[PDB]
Order: C-alpha cells, then structure tokens, then sequence
C-alpha cells in the first residue's frame, strides 16, 4: 500500500532525515538513515530507555544489512537553524533562559544515569512550536570537525576520562552563542581550539587546574595569555548570567558546575516557558 | 502487529538505489 507519505527532509553529517506521515491516522514520525562500513547500536539504543521531556523520544533503532534507521518523534526544527533565523533580532532572553533551563534539566537526568552525550552542539538540539527543546543524537558518532567548537579543554588535551563536566562545557558554549549570535570558540584545529580558549579564559596552569601540566597533549611551550573580562566576551549578558556561564566554563572539570547545581542558580529564578518568538 | 512506519523504512530501502 502507498498509504503513507515519506519525504526527504535534508541534512548531511551522519545521515539523511525523513518525515513519514500515516495518511489514514495522520501520525508523523521522523527517520534518520545512516550508513555503516555493533558498538554503535548498543550506545544508540540506550536512549530508548531514557524517557525525559527534554530528551528526544527514540522509538526504535533498526540495523538492516549495512544501514541504520533511527525512528523518533518529529520535531520541527533544530537550534542551529533557529539561531540563524534569529541572527538579525537575537533570541529573546526569556527564551534563551528557558532553553538553557530545559537543557540543564535533560542533562541532569542523563548524568544521574551516568549517561553522557559527549558531542553536544546546536545541531543536536530540537525545538517544537510549544516552547520545548530536547537533546538528540546520543551515540551517533560511534557509528569531529563540526563538533570541535564545543569540546571541553580536557578532551583537547588528550584526557582519557570524560566526566559529566564535558557536557556542561559544551552547553556553556551554546549559552554564549545564543546570547552573542556568534560561536564562542570557533577553532579550525585542535590546537587552534585550545588557543582560542586560552586567549579568552587565560592559559591554564597548575594553580587553576591541578594536574593540567601532566595531561597527554599539554606542552609547556603553550603561549601564556591572561584571562579576559567576561563582560567583554558575552555582552550584554546580565551579571547573573555571566556568573553562571563562568562556572560552566571552569577549566578544572571537578570545579565546573553540575547540571543540578546550575538549575538552582539565581539566573533562573524568573524563568518561564515562552513559545518561540518566530514561527519555528 | 508492527508499527505503521515499518512500511516507511521498506519504502526508503526500496528507493535507495
Ligand atoms: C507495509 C508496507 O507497505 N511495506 C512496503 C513494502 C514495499 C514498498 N515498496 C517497494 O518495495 C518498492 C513499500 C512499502
Ligand atoms: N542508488
């Protein structure tokens, strides 16, 4: 039967995204087809078990021959395209606050289950018309240039243990990008990424980050830059928002604020759930 | 019974040539 309607939605990176509608019932699901060349299925399938309103509902993971079909709820847009559409006006700060609040909710849930995203970027965050935003694309990498701008420094320095703090770093970068309408650290290589971080937050030392000089890719020949004023880096963000961001961007992953602790930050205490200012 | 979208995957597989 040709009782459904399947249509290409676009994109690249990992795969092609499709929109399927059930004509008789009206039901709609999204599909992502991604080619291969079993560790991926294990990590991708765990998201069927993680049910949270700020995590995309993964309906199934289907391994057929040399392809992988991901079936999930159909959300209308991703945060990167919404940021582009909002570039002229900016996203209203109540909406930025709500989105950040909701994303910290989803990461708190993930991190309480000792589940990490590890590859957070705006392209992985989906929004609907009712004001919700959801984490998506867990584990897809298991099946680098694009992900670089949001990578925590301990990863760039070759650390082998990824804590939950790597997701908080990435979200901090997305927070700054929503506020300023420009990526915070747009590196074109691993070393350019590190140096862009160093020039803004100061070149890290053993005082601010115990153990940093013993990481695999640390080099004493790193140039020594001084810390910059956050009021210059994310204007015109308010003092509360700046306090939160700086705790999200501590160098030492143990000092970086947790998702739970961040939810209690004074920045969030007038948070609401407004609908998107655009037709998104 | 399987979900309705089993046919949608069948259709994409068919038209991926
Ligand atoms: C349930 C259903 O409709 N499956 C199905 C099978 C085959 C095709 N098309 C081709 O094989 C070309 C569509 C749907
Ligand atoms: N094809």
């Amino acid at each position: 039967e040709n009782f459904q309607k399947v249509e290409k939605i676009g994109e690249g990176t990992y795969g092609v995204v499709y929109k399927a509608r059930n004509k008789l019932t009206g039901e709609v699901v999204a599909l992502k087809k991604i080619r291969l060349d079993s560790t991926a299925i294990r990590e991708i399938s765990l998201l069927k078990e993680l049910n949270h309103p700020n995590i995309v509902k993964l309906l199934d993971v289907i391994h057929t021959e040399n392809k992988l079909y991901l079936v999930f709820e159909f959300l209308h847009q991703d945060l990167k395209k919404f940021m582009d559409a909002s570039a002229l006006t900016g996203i209203p700060l109540p909406l930025i606050k709500s989105y950040l609040f909701q994303l910290l909710q989803g990461l708190a849930f993930c991190h309480s289950h000792r589940v990490l995203h590890r590859d957070l970027k705006p392209q992985n965050l989906l929004i609907n018309t009712e004001g919700a935003i959801k984490l998506a694309d867990f584990g897809l990498a298991r099946a680098e240039v694009v992900t670089l701008w949001y990578r925590a420094p301990e990863i760039l320095l070759g650390c082998k243990y990824y804590s939950t703090a790597v997701d908080i770093w990435s979200l901090g970068c997305i927070f700054a990008e929503m506020v300023t309408r420009r990526a915070l650290f747009p590196g074109d290589s691993e070393i350019d990424q590190l140096f862009r971080i160093f020039r803004t937050l100061g070149t890290p030392d053993e005082v601010v980050w115990p153990g940093v000089t013993s990481m695999p890719d640390y080099k004493p020949s790193f140039p020594k830059w001084a810390r910059q004023d956050f009021s210059k880096v994310v204007p015109p963000l308010d003092e509360d928002g700046r306090s939160l961001l700086s705790q999200m961007l501590h160098y030492d992953p143990n000092k970086r604020i947790s998702a739970k602790a961040a939810l209690a930050h004074p920045f969030f205490q007038d948070v609401t759930k407004p609908v998107p200012h655009l037709r998104l | 019974d399987p979900a309705w979208w089993v046919c949608a995957i069948a259709a994409i597989e068919c038209s991926d040539v």
